[PDB]
RNA sequence: CUCGAUGUCGGCUCGUCGCAUCCUGGGGCUGGAGCAGGUCCCAAGGGUUGGGCUGUUCGCCCAUUAAAGCGGCACGCGAGCUGGGUUUAGAACGUCGUGAGACAGUUCGGUCUCUAUCCGCCGCGCGCGUCAGAAACUUGAGGAAACCUGUCCCUAGUACGAGAGGACCGGGACGGACGAACCUCUGGUGCACCAGUUGUCCCGCCAGGGGCACCGCUGGAUAGCCACGUUCGGUCAGGAUAACCGCUGAAAGCAUCUAAGCGGGAAACCUUCUCCAAGAUCAGGUUUCUCACCCACUUGGUGGGAUAAGGCCCCCCGCAGAACACGGGUUCAAUAGGUCAGACCUGGAAGCUCAGUAAUGGGUGUAGGGAACUGGUGCUAACCGGCCGAAAACUU
RNA sequence: AAAUUCCUUGUCGGGUAAGUUCCGACCUGCACGAAUGGCGUAACGACUUCUCAACUGUCUCAACCAUAGACUCGGCGAAA
RNA sequence: CAGGUGGUCAGGUAGAGCAUACCAAGGCGUACGAGAUAACUAUGGUUAAGGAACUCGGCAAAAUGCCCCCGUAACUUCGGG
């Protein structure tokens, strides 16, 4: 099937606005005296030094 | 152990001899014909046990008049009056389904 | 008149009756229940009684629900459901805090068992509605399990509401009627009900004395 | 162990057998492996059972391990060091730690290693 | 046993093999077990016999390969499907039965066949 | 109307509606003794079989059945399927034509495209609302689904009838078709289970094993999913009625079911049974919990900030599942895994030893191996944590 | 009664429980016919047509398993 | 770019074989991945009892299948079949 008509601006924008990134939550970590923030699922790795903070 | 063992235990039977597939067995089955209640006998070879305690079943096979018959009974069924072991078999399987297409000598189980 | 109890489906097994006939039964642990609440027509507009079933750590119950239980003077339970009675209260036969055990039923009576049926996920028309499908050969092209037509033509230029299609199946509330109570084991709080019972093993079940009988 | 529910790793299951054996060999050789999170979660019980065989440590257990592993050096080291090291521990011989995903496909990564 | 199934005749009317035309017992009844009446046609007959190829008959199934559950939880199962050609009054047309039959004929009131059978299991 | 395209018969799948009713239900008349029937009136709740022949619709036949209804919806339905027929190009027969060719004459052959934008429909979420923020349990306006029927026995060989034959009304038993739930049984399946086995390669070799050959093949097979399996269901009773049958009774001193008035009366209708449902914007009810601050200001039913009750995200999972959602658990922990023990499947491991020339067999030993089901065990992971989240008044 | 026969599913026989197709005939050849050959014919045919044995998920009537998609996440990113 | 492209060489075990299976010498893992038991589509597998009842039509599938030894019909153009 092909689109019968081009969608209006409003109708295109309603569907286009729902494509968005989910934001992950960050918790504090103190490694080597310095404080950082990592996602909560990476706390063990951060404390063991397996996370590269660049 | 199972969750329903306490439900099942006052319904199990004793006096049931230990038999394995390949054994020849006499089964004495209660029969109702009108108001008579006699006792029939099924002699055959045990070909299968399907475990599970109270819900365990066994199958015996015999050839009656040029026709093979198989009866499957529940172990612990009260219609079974008793079970007698005639012969011990010597088999390499648990289900002996290959006997379903053997007749005569070829359908014979060893005696150990 | 209407008797009810809440319990858990423990699975099925088989027993032999006095006629030496095998009976497939479902073991329902109709555990003790507490009343915890009475609905009167004067205060609520209908007559019913709550029932509390199931053990749970008190730390697993939030403050509002804990307060509701404290109002009844009962330790919190996991489940809570109302048994609806006839439009006559009779203002009797139930006290808050009273215990209900399995022997409110008797051998040879009939019950209605309601539970939550097992989930089947997203199901096709062939499983969900028993469609036939098209053939497996003789030229059929990629339509073996597909539904076929879903409407007419220019009249009406639409699909009728309630047309049967694919979708989620299961997880419904299901009541099975006229189940025979084979045995009431008051020692273990267990009802042996002849037949099948909706839901998975371990799910919440409501058992009610049958009205059709 | 409990069979995989859903599609197997690396395509078929003949591939999953080899993947699990190779991962187990590398884990016992190095003590610590980085891989995708599903692979590590699938490896954990598989490796723990081999460690249990090594803890029992008879000839039958060694043959049963050699059924799955093909590296005789790793079999020897597992039966000489990893078994006796874990002789006093009742399960839980491995540990899984989640790591930052990788570029390219954003696959979640994890490290699996023996407890000490 | 359903329509188009072929059966072995378990009595001496002279037919050796019948083909099931209809399963009596109601509209659109699907299967027949032990003790069910069948409209059949003769496909093979012994030369010089009572019945003939192409005759339409009524028969009762006495043996079936598919196992049957009995009210006590037992099951019976034979090695072949067999039928007995009967008169309209549920009596056999032959004079003797070959092979064993099931107890279900007792409840389906085929007493003459029950009494003529070599063995009733 | 449509030629800058509205796909043409039959079958399949899925239906939906009408009633001019085929069965089941209710009646009047009968040239209705009874059983059976004929005809007309009411009635659309459900049901309305499988095959042979033909492309067929139609029709005929076979075997059943309570019955094998008639029609509409683009002669319903090809962005759902088929492509046998018709209706392209090849070829042949008969007939017509000098011929090229023609033929509601026949016969063999002959490409069925498309990633769904909108409405529609089936499911599932996110947001906001329901005058504070939340948690639990609920009522039911209003809907959806369901609705079939046979045989046998007693009444009773009675009523009826010369005989033949043979009941109504009531009461039981057993079925067929259909549907729902479930996995105890039977049966199917089984891609990390057990065993045997062929070819080849490898593990140094023997022994023991492994890779590959459709899971190599073969024999079994717990769990889950399932039907061929197991249970249950379509009920009892009310209400208003259809045709029809009345009671009382005038107009019209009689009569008349009707004009006043009151009854009986069916699978149709409404309650009753099952399911959905307060976005039912008239946004319901019964309860329980928090029940509290700070700053700025144009002093505002103002903007921010931080909390409570309570959630959410993250983490460990599920018989919950496309994502999402749902349910359980998070050390005060048996949630998943491991580990120990069972249940169950397979069927007698390895090594050693004895017997045999050997292939092989016996003992050690109901052995060894093993997933899903059950119970113990605090060994591994459920963390040293983030984001949201509570109130102008006023009138009687 | 045909690769030819409209009427037509002609009629009779066989085969099937039931056969507009099939085989053998009849002759009433709409409209057969002798080198645009007539009538036969062993062997041969990815030809057309009818019947049987065996076998089977074609079907009664479906169920389950694995893989590639579909579905989710990250990257690139069209079309009528 | 799953199509097309002439010639030469061409090992082992099994095998009649340059078929087929597994390997050697020698190459290669080839250019989106990672997950996840939805319907549905495709490609394979198994299926109780029945066995063409399917359908225009046994379409598709299933089945047969090898070496050796017996034995083998109508009809025939004497070769066959
Ligand atoms: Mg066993
Ligand atoms: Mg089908
Ligand atoms: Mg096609
Ligand atoms: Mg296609
Ligand atoms: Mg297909
Ligand atoms: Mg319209
Ligand atoms: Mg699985
Ligand atoms: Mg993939
Ligand atoms: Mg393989
Ligand atoms: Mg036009
Ligand atoms: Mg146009
Ligand atoms: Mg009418
Ligand atoms: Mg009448
Ligand atoms: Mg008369
Ligand atoms: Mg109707
Ligand atoms: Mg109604
Ligand atoms: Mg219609
Ligand atoms: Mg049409
Ligand atoms: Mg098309
Ligand atoms: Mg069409
Ligand atoms: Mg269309
Ligand atoms: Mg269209
Ligand atoms: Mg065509
Ligand atoms: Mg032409
Ligand atoms: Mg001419
Ligand atoms: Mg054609
Ligand atoms: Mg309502
Ligand atoms: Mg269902
Ligand atoms: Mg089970
Ligand atoms: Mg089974
Ligand atoms: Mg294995
Ligand atoms: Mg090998
Ligand atoms: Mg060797
Ligand atoms: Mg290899
Ligand atoms: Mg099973
Ligand atoms: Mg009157
Ligand atoms: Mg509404
Ligand atoms: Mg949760
Ligand atoms: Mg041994
Ligand atoms: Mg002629
Ligand atoms: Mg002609
Ligand atoms: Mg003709
Ligand atoms: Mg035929
Ligand atoms: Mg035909
Ligand atoms: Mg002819
Ligand atoms: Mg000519
Ligand atoms: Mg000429
Ligand atoms: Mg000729
Ligand atoms: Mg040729
Ligand atoms: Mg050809
Ligand atoms: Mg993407
Ligand atoms: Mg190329
Ligand atoms: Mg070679
Ligand atoms: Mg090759
Ligand atoms: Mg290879
Ligand atoms: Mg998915
Ligand atoms: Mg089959
Ligand atoms: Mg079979
Ligand atoms: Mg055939
Ligand atoms: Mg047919
Ligand atoms: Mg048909
Ligand atoms: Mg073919
Ligand atoms: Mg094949």
């Amino acid at each position: 099937a092909v689109p019968k008509r081009r969608k209006s601006r409003s109708n295109t924008r309603s569907r286009r606005s729902q494509w968005k990134a989910a934001k992950t939550e960050l918790v504090g970590v103190t490694v080597a005296g310095h404080a950082h923030k990592v996602p909560r699922r990476l706390l063990k790795a951060a404390r063991l030094g397996l996370i590269d903070f660049d | 152990m199972n969750r329903l063992d306490f439900v099942d235990k006052p319904s199990l039977r004793d006096d049931i001899p230990a038999f394995n597939p390949g054994d020849t067995i006499n089964v004495h089955v209660k029969v109702i014909e009108g108001a008579k209640e006699r006792l029939q006998v099924f002699k055959g070879v045990v070909i299968r046990r399907q475990g599970g305690g109270i819900r365990e079943t066994f199958t015996v096979r015999k050839e009656s008049y040029g026709v093979g018959v198989e009866r499957t009974f529940p172990v612990h069924s009260p219609n079974i009056d008793h079970i007698e072991v005639v012969t011990r078999g010597d088999v390499r399987r648990a289900k002996l389904y290959y006997l379903r297409e053997l007749r005569g000598k070829k359908a014979k189980i060893k005696e150990k | 008149a209407r008797k009810g109890i809440l319990g858990t489906k423990l699975g099925m097994t088989q027993v032999f009756d006095e006629s030496n006939r095998v009976v497939p039964v479902t073991v329902v642990k109709a555990g003790p229940n507490v009343v915890t609440r009475i609905r009167t027509p004067e205060r609520d507009g209908y007559s019913a009684v709550q029932l509390a079933y199931g053990e749970i750590s008190p730390r697993k119950v939030n403050k509002p629900l804990t307060g509701q239980y404290t109002a009844a003077g009962v330790n919190p339970r996991r489940y809570l459901a109302e048994l609806r009675l006839d439009d006559s209260d009779a203002a009797t036969e139930y006290q808050v805090g009273q215990e209900l055990t399995a022997e409110i039923f008797a051998d040879g009576s009939y019950v209605d068992v309601t539970g939550t049926s097992k989930g089947k996920g997203f199901a096709g028309t062939m499983k969900r509605h028993g469609f036939r499908g098209q053939g497996a050969s003789h030229g059929a092209q990629a339509v073996h399990r597909r539904p076929g037509s879903i409407g007419g033509c220019a009249t009406p230029a639409r699909v009728f509401k309630g047309t049967r299609m694919a979708g989620r199946m299961g997880n419904d509330r299901v009541t099975v009627l006229n189940l025979l109570v084979h045995k009431v084991d008051a020692e273990n709080g267990v009802l042996l009900i002849k037949g099948a019972v909706p839901g998975r093993t371990g799910g919440l079940v409501m058992v009610r004395s049958a009205i059709k009988r | 162990p409990k069979p995989t529910k859903g599609p197997r790793l690396g395509g078929s299951s003949s591939h999953q057998k080899a993947i699990l054996a190779n991962l187990a060999t590398s884990l016992f050789e190095h003590g610590r492996i980085t891989t995708t999170e599903p692979k590590a979660r699938a490896l954990r019980p598989y490796a723990e059972k081999l460690i249990t065989h090594a803890k029992k440590g008879a000839l039958h257990n060694r043959r049963e391990v050699l059924k799955k592993l093909r590296d005789k050096d790793v079999v020897h080291t597992l039966f000489a060091e990893i078994g006796p090291f874990f002789a006093d521990r009742d399960g839980g011989y491995t540990r899984i730690i989640k790591i930052e995903a990788r570029k390219g496909d954003n696959a979640p990564m994890a490290v699996i290693e023996l407890v000490r | 046993i359903q329509q188009e199934s072929r059966l072995k005749v378990a009595d001496n009317t002279g037919a050796k093999e019948i083909l099931c035309i209809r399963v009596l017992g109601g509209s659109s009844r699907r299967y027949a077990g032990i003790g069910d009446v069948i409209v059949a046609t003769v496909k093979d007959a012994i030369p010089g016999g009572n019945v003939k190829r192409g005759d339409v008959v009524k028969a009762v199934v006495v043996r079936t390969v598919k196992e049957r559950r009995r009210p006590d939880g037992s099951y019976i199962k034979f090695d072949e499907n067999a039928a007995v050609i009967i008169k309209p009054d549920n009596d056999p047309r032959g004079t003797r039965i070959f092979g064993p039959v099931g107890r279900e004929l007792r409840e389906k009131r085929f007493m003459k066949i029950i009494s003529l059978a070599p063995e009733v299991l």
